[PDB]
């Protein structure tokens, strides 16, 4: 990999940080589009 | 006019090549290996010897066993007339199993000697492919010709066994036969549809014109810079001489891009091995999750349209 | 876990799942695109 | 914009005609004058089918249909929205690939190549005439040629291999198929035999060289055709595909009319066994 | 749902379908990578190497040697000083050779800086020798011998005689042809088999009706009878290094464009 | 269990394990989808 | 604007425009010609 | 904006730039004539 | 210089190549007018 | 613009000219043809 | 008799063996689920 | 004019122009044997 | 007619002519049988 | 007409004159069997 430990760290320190704001942001679109239309059936099946 | 390389002009004579030296846990080879000259002509003019160990010899006695129940069923067929058998040879077959009796054993009046045929036929494939895969670890080289082979036997695979046994019935499999397993082929297109629309036989297809694409590209090319050691390709690969280097430059003037001359035998690899693979998929999705491929095609904007030359006819038939 | 990019280049491994990230959003909205309950272009109506 | 190994092989001459004047270089395309006219042959081609399909019902890729004239118009020249753009596509296709085989051959001399390429090449291109010029000229008119659609010239090999009741039965056909089968057996075997001695079944091993390609074949089948012999093999395969396939489409319609089962019956009437 | 349906319009094999896709693209995308391991990274019309990031550019391939000659690197960048120099300014434009292209190796006549040791056979042994120092390989019968019969050139002017022929052990084919050259400053030339053509009454269509050969002999068409004197001179006796076929065979593949000039200029 | 890493490399592992867990999961989410019960997008009623 | 040829060559630049300037010519009379109005040959009536 | 030309050879820029703009233009003027409203040689009435 | 061009060169090539656009250009003018006076080829409400 | 010359080697730009006048001049005579007025073989009446 | 393993490679038999034995015991649970009596999973009455 | 037979290979350039002449005369009698007028072996009716 | 052995191979000619005599007489024998009156084994009655 | 054979071999001549005699032969026999005239095992009448 040529990577030090500390170069290592730092880049896992903004992986974490972009992969939480790309997530966050997933969920509000997921939140978004449950409140369009919920795709989990029910017993009656929408 | 200047030498094409098509025939060696000049053979020469030595002694014969035993092979390289198997490590132990090896058999001997059989055989006594002779020179030919018009296999000369084109190609290396030694025949043999042969390597028949355990395995050889397993599926050359299951091969014959799958052999014989076809040929003396066909003998049969013909009232043992061995001027009808030749004559009729072509048309004669080891007809599937009824439908009558699914994935069931059937008796020997309704196919029982196909699933005998196809079972020893099986054995000496798959024998053939271990022995393929040994012979190649046995001299230390990679075990690619097993592996393409594996792609071939997967389509043979579904097309007899795999296939029949998602549908449940032996009598979907293919005859033992020259022109009634080119009945089938046809019968199987026009059952499900116009297979010509399977997307997957579609793919099969373009890889098998690719496959005939690429060795006319590339044995033509390898033929075009022997002249400069082209043909000895390994040695090619490791140490790069201005054949490889003319057969890149050429390939890359022409179309823009070229490989090497190690990739592209990776290259003629895949595009063969997709041909089977691709091929095995398409034959196993049709009849168990599609039916009719051109109703396929036209649910998923594929089949093209035509302008009415005369109006739709209703079917008769209500 | 920062280990992981001592195994992983993180160079090579960004552009696998962003390659990865895409193509499955991609194949997520055609999968909504086929039904017809989650096709916004369509309209159907629901229930 | 140079391979590592391609500024010395970068040198004047070989070209037929043209010369100096079209003897360059764009990125790694070679030019000469005859790719100048495939350029030309292939602009005017695509964007003709590009105009067809746009006038056509559909711009699905799959469904674009430009259809040959109706075979009433015989050899003339139909209206152009009548069949008409595909007689001149087909003009256009037959200068393309003819001068991207010429192209071949100026980059074949320059390289001191033999022009095994764009003679294989010209089989290829052997079988389209054939199918689009040869065949429909034997027959009479220029809408026997197949469509250009990606879909609909199957639908074209659909139904002339129905216009014989069983194409599988037609001989010439029977022996293309069988080339393109071993072509494409030999492929694999030939890929997977430089692969496997060039990558040892364990990693880090010495490279085989030609004594354990030829001992493996020798061990598996009995007999090893060489590496000078696979690939004169593997060029004769595909050739013969390319070749009998052309013999396998001329021989339905301009010299054979019923089923292809029929034409099987001279074998079994033969006097031997009649 | 039916069987083959997944979201009433998707179905198994479309879904199947699309996962090929996938996997295609990834194997595109790696048989390129193979692509690349020699001739990269590319470099400018003069020298300047050009960008070719990591996602495309594979590691080195290293091969193993047998017979304990080392390891092999893909892609390895030749040193020869180029004697070339661009026609024209601008990038694409053909290079012209500041010399004599033909013994420069330079186009049609470039050869590639091989190792500097013969081929061997897998027991150790020179792979390419001349018929004198193994008795125990001998032309076959039924194809005429190239031995004793005059070597012609392109055009039509007698070069030599051949002396000997180099067979290679592994392939039993005739790998070069020694000419003993006609004009004298024992001179001795390597013609390739690939090269000549035999024309004696045991080639074909000579052997099956048995009709004599009007003009027996070996006839090169790359090069003419002047030009045979300069094809490169192996260093020593009974070898022939992988590096010194490379320059003989080069030396002829521009030979019909540099000595006999059929490829040079346009045809009409 | 430390020692399994002593025979297998950790990257080609882990390579290897993540390609299996993602096409054994895309290959589960499908079968559902072929199931009438289990097909969340399709939406049938229960029972 | 004398600085494009700075950047282009003449002589690859004339081949290349001469003959894109041909197909286009050639092209675009063959698409009047396909045309009901504009077949200055077969003489369809206006309007 | 005069830092691109810093990355982008200017020549290779306009090569590229050139090709798919004109490749852009004549797609654009395809589709327009595959339309009813917009097929200027047919003329077509509007609405 | 890229183009193995002097400023003087590139100079009367442009010169010469404008010239001739302009003389390429009129032509084509002069047979688009031509052309439209023959028959229009904006279509109109009514689309002739 | 005698210059042309310079620019363009008058030795094969004459074979490059002349082949592609006579496939102009056959085709032309081909569009002829294939219409109902100009075929000067068929010689329908002019009308 | 344990002189049977002078004659065969112990490492070799024992491959084939396993192999041999797993392929035979596929083959006959098969050969029972394609019988109406002893296909557990089906599960027909007697008689 | 005679000076272009320096510049031109006289044995090609006559063996190109003879192919070319002979194709094109054996194209123009198969054109005329396609009429129904100039056709000299089906011989129908002037008029 | 002595002298044809000093040409020929009185080993290699013999061995053609006695296959060469076998498949002619097989060959008659088939055609015999292909017959309705020849056919001896078959048995039809004459006339 | 003695000279004919200083051109060709004599040995290859005659191999392929009997080759040629025997093809030839059988060649005219199967015409004539696909006749209804001289077939002489049909036995038609004339
Ligand atoms: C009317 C007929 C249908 C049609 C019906 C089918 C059917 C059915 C199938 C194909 C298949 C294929 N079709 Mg199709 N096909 C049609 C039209 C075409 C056209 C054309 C231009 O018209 C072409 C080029 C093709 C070409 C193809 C190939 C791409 C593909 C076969 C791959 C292959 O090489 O396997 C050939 C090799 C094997 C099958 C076996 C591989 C090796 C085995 C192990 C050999 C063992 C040897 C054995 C030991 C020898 C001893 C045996 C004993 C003596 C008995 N088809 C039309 C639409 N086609 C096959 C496929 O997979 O497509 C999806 C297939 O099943
Ligand atoms: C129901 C249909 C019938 C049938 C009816 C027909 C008909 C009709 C035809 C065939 C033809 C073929 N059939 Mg069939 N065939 C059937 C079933 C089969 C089966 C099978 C498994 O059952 C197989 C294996 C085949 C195999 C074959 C081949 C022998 C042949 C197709 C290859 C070919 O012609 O190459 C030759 C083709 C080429 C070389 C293509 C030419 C390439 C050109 C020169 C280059 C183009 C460049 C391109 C424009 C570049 C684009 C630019 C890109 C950006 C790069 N058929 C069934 C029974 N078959 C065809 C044939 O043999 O005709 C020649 C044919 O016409
Ligand atoms: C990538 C896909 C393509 C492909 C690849 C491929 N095929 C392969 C391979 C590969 C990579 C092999 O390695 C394998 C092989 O062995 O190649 C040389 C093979 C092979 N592909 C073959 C055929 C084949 N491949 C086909 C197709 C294809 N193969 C695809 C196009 C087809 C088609 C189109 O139908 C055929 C028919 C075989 C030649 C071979 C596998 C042979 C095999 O498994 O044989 C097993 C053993 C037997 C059946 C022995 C039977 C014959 C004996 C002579 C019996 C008799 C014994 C005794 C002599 C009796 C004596 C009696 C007398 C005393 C009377
Ligand atoms: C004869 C043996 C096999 C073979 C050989 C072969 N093909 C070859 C070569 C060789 C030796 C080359 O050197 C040449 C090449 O450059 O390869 C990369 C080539 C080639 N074979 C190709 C394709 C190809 N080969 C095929 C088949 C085969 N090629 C045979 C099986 C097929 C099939 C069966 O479908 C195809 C599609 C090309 C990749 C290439 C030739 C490229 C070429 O001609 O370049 C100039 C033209 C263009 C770039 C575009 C022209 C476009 C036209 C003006 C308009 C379209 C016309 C066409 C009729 C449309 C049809 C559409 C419908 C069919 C959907
Ligand atoms: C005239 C002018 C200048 C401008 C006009 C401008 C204009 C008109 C309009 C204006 C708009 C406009 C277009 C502008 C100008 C823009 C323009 C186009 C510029 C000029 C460009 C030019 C000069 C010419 C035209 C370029 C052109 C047509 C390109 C298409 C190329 C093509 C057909 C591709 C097919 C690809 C496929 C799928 C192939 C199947 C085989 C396969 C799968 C191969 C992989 C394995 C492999 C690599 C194998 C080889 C090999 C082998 C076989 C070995 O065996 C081997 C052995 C050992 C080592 C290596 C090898 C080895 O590599
Ligand atoms: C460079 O390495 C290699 C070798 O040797 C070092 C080899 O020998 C081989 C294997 C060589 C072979 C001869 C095996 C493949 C043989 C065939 C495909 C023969 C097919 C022959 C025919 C006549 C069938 C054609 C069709 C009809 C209808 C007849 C390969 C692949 C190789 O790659
Ligand atoms: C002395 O010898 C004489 C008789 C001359 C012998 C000569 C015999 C001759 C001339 C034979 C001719 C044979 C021919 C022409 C054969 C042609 C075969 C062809 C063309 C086959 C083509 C396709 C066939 C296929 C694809 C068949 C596939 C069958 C399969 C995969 C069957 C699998 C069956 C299995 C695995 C059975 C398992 C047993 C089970 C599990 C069911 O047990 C319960
Ligand atoms: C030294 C002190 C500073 C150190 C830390 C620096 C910042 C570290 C990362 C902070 C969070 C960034 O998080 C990143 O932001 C981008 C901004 O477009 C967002 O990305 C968003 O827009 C992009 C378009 O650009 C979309 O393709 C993506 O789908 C969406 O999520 C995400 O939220 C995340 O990928
Ligand atoms: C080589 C080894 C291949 C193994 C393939 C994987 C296992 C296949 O599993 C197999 O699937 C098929 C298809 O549903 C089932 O087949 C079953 O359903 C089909 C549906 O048409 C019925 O006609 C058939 O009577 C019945 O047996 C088998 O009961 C099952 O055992
Ligand atoms: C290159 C291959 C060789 C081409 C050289 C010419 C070969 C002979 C072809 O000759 C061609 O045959 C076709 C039919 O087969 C015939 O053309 C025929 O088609 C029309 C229908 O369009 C028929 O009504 C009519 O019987 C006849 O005119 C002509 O006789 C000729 O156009
Ligand atoms: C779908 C995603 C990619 O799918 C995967 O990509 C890899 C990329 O190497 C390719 O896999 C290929 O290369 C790998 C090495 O990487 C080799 O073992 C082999 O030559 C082949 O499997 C195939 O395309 C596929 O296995
Ligand atoms: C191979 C190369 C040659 C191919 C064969 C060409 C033979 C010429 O064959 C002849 O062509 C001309 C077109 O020029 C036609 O001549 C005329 O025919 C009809 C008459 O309405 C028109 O559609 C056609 O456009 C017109 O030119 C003849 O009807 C045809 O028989
Ligand atoms: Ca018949
Ligand atoms: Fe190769
Ligand atoms: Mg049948």
């Amino acid at each position: 990999t040529g990577l030090s430990e500390d170069e290592a760290k730092e880049f896992h320190k903004i992986f974490v940080q972009s992969f939480i704001g790309f997530t966050v942001v997933a969920i509000i679109a997921h939140l978004l589009a449950w409140s369009w239309r919920p795709w989990i059936p029910g017993p009656e099946g929408y | 006019s200047e030498y094409q390389n098509i025939f060696t002009q000049v053979q020469v004579r030595g002694p014969t090549y035993p092979g390289v030296p198997l490590p132990v846990g090896n058999e001997p080879r059989t055989g006594k290996p002779g020179f030919n000259y018009w296999l000369g002509k084109i190609g290396n003019a030694q025949l043999g010897p042969i390597y028949l160990g355990w395995l050889g010899v397993a599926s050359l006695l299951c091969g014959f066993v799958a052999i014989e129940i076809i040929g003396l069923n066909m003998a049969a067929s013909v009232n043992w007339s061995p001027i009808e058998f030749i004559r009729q040879l072509p048309w004669l077959a080891l007809e599937p199993p009824a439908p009558e009796y699914g994935l069931s054993l059937p008796p020997l009046q309704e196919g029982g000697w196909w699933l005998m045929a196809g079972f020893f036929l099986t054995a000496s494939i798959i024998l053939w492919w271990v022995r393929s895969y040994r012979r190649a670890v046995q001299l230390g080289m990679g075990t690619h010709v097993a592996w393409a082979f594996a792609s071939a036997i997967w389509l043979y695979l579904v097309l007899g066994f795999i296939r029949p046994l998602l549908m449940g019935s032996w009598a979907e499999a293919v005859p033992f036969g020259i022109f009634p397993h080119l009945d089938w082929t046809a019968a199987f297109s026009i059952r499900y549809g116009n297979l010509f629309y399977n997307p997957f036989h579609m793919l099969s297809i373009a890889f098998l014109y690719g496959s005939t694409l690429l060795f006319a590209m590339h044995g033509a090319t390898i033929l075009a810079t022997s002249r400069f050691g082209g043909e000895r390709e390994v040695e090619q690969i490791a140490d790069r001489g201005t054949a490889t280097e003319r057969a890149g430059l050429f390939w890359r003037w022409t179309m823009g891009f070229n490989a090497t001359m190690e990739s592209i035998h990776r290259w003629a690899w895949w595009f063969a091995v997709l041909t089977t693979l691709t091929g095995g998929i398409g034959i196993l999705l049709t009849g168990t999750v599609v039916d009719n491929w051109y109703l396929w095609g036209v649910k998923h904007g594929v089949a093209p349209a035509y302008p009415e030359v005369y109006p739709p006819t209703p079917d008769p038939a209500a | 876990m920062w280990r992981i990019w001592m195994l992983f280049d993180p160079r090579r491994t960004l552009i696998a799942l962003f390659t990865f990230l895409f193509v499955l959003a991609i194949f997520i909205h055609f999968i909504l695109l086929s039904t017809e309950r989650f096709n916004w272009l369509e309209g159907n109506a629901m229930e | 914009a140079l391979l590592s190994y391609e500024r010395k092989y970068r040198v004047r001459g070989g070209t037929l005609i043209g010369g100096d004047l079209f003897d360059f270089w764009i990125g790694p395309f070679y030019v000469g004058f005859f790719g100048v006219t495939t350029l030309f042959f292939s602009f005017l081609g695509t964007a003709l089918i590009i105009y067809g399909a746009a006038l056509g019902p559909t711009w699905n890729v799959w469904q674009i249909n430009i259809a040959p004239p109706d075979l009433k118009y015989g050899l003339g020249l139909a209206p152009l929205m009548d069949g008409g753009l595909w007689q001149i596509i087909t003009i256009c296709a037959i200068g393309a690939f003819v001068s991207w085989a010429l192209r071949e051959v100026e980059i074949c001399r320059k390289l001191g190549m033999g022009l095994h390429v764009p003679i294989a090449f010209g089989v290829a291109i052997f079988a389209y005439v054939t199918l689009v010029v040869i065949r429909p000229l034997l027959l009479g008119a220029w809408g026997h040629g197949f469509p250009y659609g990606i879909m609909s010239h199957l639908d074209w090999v659909s139904n002339v291999g129905y216009q014989y009741l069983h194409f599988h039965y037609n001989p010439a056909h029977m022996i293309a198929v069988s080339f393109f089968f071993a072509t494409t057996f030999a492929l694999g075997l030939h890929g997977s035999a430089i692969l496997s001695v060039s990558n040892p079944h364990k990693k880090g091993d010495p490279i085989k060289g030609t004594e354990h390609e030829d001992t493996f074949f020798r061990d598996f089948m009995g007999y090893s055709i060489g590496p000078l012999g696979i690939h004169r093999l593997g060029l004769f395969l595909a050739l013969s595909a390319g070749f009998w396939s052309a013999v396998c489409i001329v021989i339905s319609g301009p010299f054979w009319v019923g089923g292809w089962p029929e034409w099987w019956d001279w074998w079994l009437e033969l006097p031997i066994w009649s | 749902m039916e069987t083959g349906a997944l979201t009433g319009y998707m179905d198994v094999a479309q879904v199947t379908l699309y996962v090929f896709w996938l996997f295609f693209a990834g194997l595109i995308f790696y048989l390129r990578r193979e692509d690349r391991r020699e001739g990269y990274p590319l470099e400018k019309d003069d020298g300047t190497p050009e960008d070719i990031g990591l996602v495309w550019f594979p590691k080195p391939k290293e091969f193993t040697l047998p017979h304990g000659r080392g390891t092999a690197t893909a892609g390895r960048k030749d040193q020869r000083k180029e004697p070339i120099e661009k026609v024209y300014a601008w990038e694409g434009s053909p290079f012209e050779a500041t010399g004599n292209p033909l013994l420069d190796g330079v186009g049609p006549a470039t050869w590639a800086e091989r190792d500097d040791h013969p081929d061997l056979t897998l027991e150790g042994v020179n792979k390419v020798v001349p018929l004198r120092a193994d008795p125990d390989y001998y032309p076959c019968d039924g194809d005429d011998d190239p031995r004793g019969m005059t070597v012609y050139g392109a055009d039509g002017k007698a070069a030599g005689t051949v002396g000997d022929l180099w067979i290679d052990k592994a392939d039993l084919i005739v790998r070069y042809l020694e000419v003993e050259l006609a004009d004298q400053p024992k001179k001795t030339v390597m013609v390739p088999r690939e090269f000549m053509r035999v024309k004696g009454p045991n080639t074909f269509f000579n052997k099956l009706i048995g009709l004599p050969s009007t003009q027996p002999g070996i006839y090169v068409s790359a090069l003419n009878a002047e030009d045979f004197k300069n094809i490169p001179q192996i260093k020593g006796n009974d070898q022939i290094t992988a590096l010194e076929e490379e320059k003989i065979t080069a030396y002829f593949g521009g030979g019909r464009l540099y000595s006999t000039k059929e490829h040079a200029g346009p045809a009409l």
